[PDB]
């Protein structure tokens, strides 16, 4: 989405740097335990009782990764996310039943746990190009809605 | 609302920050001006350029009320009607522009008080400026 | 916090819509559906076609709250008490929904009462409905 | 804008029957008595201490006309809305500094006037066309914001 090269080129390096295991089960772990009210759609997923058994929970951690895994695909097809997110898109509307409320806190997540790996780095232009990156996707996951 | 766990990791979190307060209002200002240039239409009497002075010191305003209110927590309202008066009529910011400045303050925290930003911490701080924010938007008409 | 002139208003507002509310809670959660379909994600098990008799009943029974939240102009958090835990413990609405709803019945209502909507009611009905959302938001945390 | 023609001309068909000058005034008004605070952006329009002097206010009514001229000419070209209104967006960005937010008000009380002159006339159909129609406008508006 009207992404700039010194923008386009920010995100993708830092990127490289990122550790999928580690970072996408931080992400889907920081909003089961801050924005409670996720877990509701996860309760297949196993305890989700407390913090500690969030963050540890290997359901948690798989699902994690293949969220970031997505993630990592609409890096690569930045100019047409529409078209790549499609399909969970529709998933996450007709079978999983998710308000696109939802998706912002998620990504936003996302930039609170990539800030807290990286410290100087994500600098505060590293994080608007993320910003970009994270709005696209949640609109592009929200496109299909009807 | 505030729960005395979160209260405890605030005050515990905050006290970190400690003498950096100043910093990291400003860095956060920063960051939200970049991120979310709307916001930067409430600031045209400022110069936003990188680093620059008006920005430093109106980033150690802002941190010095959010201490404020860690100090009173158990009663914000109290705390903060004059900042609230402000916010409210005087310059009527629309709500919204506070859940990105809190965003990113969390992200300012986040980068530089790594050890101390656990997900209940994470949490909590959530529902703290969660809580700065509503209280600042209570007399919206 | 409403004003003893928005009350007057809410009530003498609510007081022409009479009987017919469960007509227009039904209208007004229709004309979210089709406007905003994001809001069906929380009606998976409703019968959303138009004119269907689950969604028709359900309309009354907001609008019927809404009747009752009037009655209980100067207590409505704790007489929409049960409808907090609702909405926000088992239901968790993203508040955005509230803000949208709010603004159909306003459509609807404005559809239906031509000479009772005047500026002045629009900003009271528009205050109300604001602090209805607002209660039964609260318990989010 | 993603405008099905049945939406398309549901929503001309019924712009034919508005009275600008009229609905031009009635909204900006009522924008003005719902949302006090953005009567910090015309400080120039004399009296609106009080519901009657804004309705009334002949610099209102002045005002809302130049409005809704922009808005006919939206819908005259739904299929290049960022460009229609692309010169006016940066005057409000840059000259006149309002948070774009505030679009979403106006357009939300327009839809909000339409159905109080229409009434069943405005049916749920029409006004799903019309939400569609003042968000485009909303977001046109919001697009050169640097
Ligand atoms: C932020 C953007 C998001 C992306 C890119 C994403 C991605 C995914 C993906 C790829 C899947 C698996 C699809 C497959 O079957 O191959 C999935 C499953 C799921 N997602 Fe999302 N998600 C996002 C946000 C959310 C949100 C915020 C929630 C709820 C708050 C959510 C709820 C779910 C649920 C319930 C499943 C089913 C998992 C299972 O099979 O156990 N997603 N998600
Ligand atoms: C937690 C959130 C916030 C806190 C704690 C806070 C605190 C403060 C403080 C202490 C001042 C200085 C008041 C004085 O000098 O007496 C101030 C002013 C101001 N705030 Fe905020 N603020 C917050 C959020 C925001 C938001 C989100 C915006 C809009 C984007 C905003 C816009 C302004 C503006 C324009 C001023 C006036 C600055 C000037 O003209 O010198 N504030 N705020
Ligand atoms: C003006 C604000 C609202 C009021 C006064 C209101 C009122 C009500 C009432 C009276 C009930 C039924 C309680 C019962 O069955 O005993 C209810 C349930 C429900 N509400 Fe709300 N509501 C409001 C807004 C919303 C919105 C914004 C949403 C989400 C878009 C929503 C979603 C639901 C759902 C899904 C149910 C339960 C359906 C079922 O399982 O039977 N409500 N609400
Ligand atoms: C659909 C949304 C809107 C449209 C199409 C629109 C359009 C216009 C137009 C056509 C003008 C005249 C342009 C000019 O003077 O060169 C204008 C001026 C202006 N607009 Fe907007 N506007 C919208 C929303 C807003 C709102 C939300 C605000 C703030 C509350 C606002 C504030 C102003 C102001 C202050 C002027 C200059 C008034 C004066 O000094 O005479 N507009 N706008």
């Amino acid at each position: 989405v009207h992404l700039t090269p010194e923008e386009k080129s920010a995100v993708t390096a830092l990127w490289g740097k990122v550790n999928v295991d580690e970072v996408g089960g931080e992400a889907l772990g920081r909003l089961l335990v801050v924005y409670p009210w996720t877990q509701r759609f996860f309760e297949s997923f196993g305890d989700l009782s407390t913090p500690d058994a969030v963050m540890g929970n290997p359901k948690v951690k798989a699902h994690g990764k293949k969220v970031l895994g997505a993630f990592s695909d609409g890096l690569a097809h930045l100019d047409n996310l529409k078209g790549t997110f499609a399909t969970l898109s529709e998933l996450h509307c007709d079978k999983l039943h998710v308000d696109p409320e939802n998706f912002r806190l998620l990504g936003n997540v996302l930039v609170c746990v990539l800030a807290h790996h990286f410290g100087k780095e994500f600098t505060p232009p590293v994080q608007a190009a993320y910003q970009k990156v994270v709005a696209g996707v949640a609109n592009a996951l929200a496109h299909k809605y009807h | 609302m505030l729960s005395p766990a979160d209260k405890t990791n605030v005050k515990a979190a905050w006290g970190k920050v400690g003498a950096h307060a100043g910093e990291y209002g400003a860095e956060a200002l920063e960051r939200m001006f970049l991120s979310f240039p709307t916001t930067k239409t409430y600031f045209p009497h400022f110069d936003l350029s990188h680093g620059s002075a008006q920005v430093k010191g109106h980033g150690k305003k802002v941190a010095d009320a959010l201490t404020n209110a860690v100090a009173h927590v158990d009663d914000m309202p109290n705390a903060l009607s004059a900042l609230s008066d402000l916010h409210a009529h005087k310059l009527a910011v629309d709500p919204v522009n506070f859940k990105l400045l809190s965003h990113c303050l969390l992200v300012t925290l986040a980068a530089h008080l790594p050890a101390e930003f656990t997900p209940a911490v994470h949490a909590s701080l959530d529902k703290f400026l969660a809580s700065v924010s509503t209280v600042l938007t209570s007399k919206y008409r």
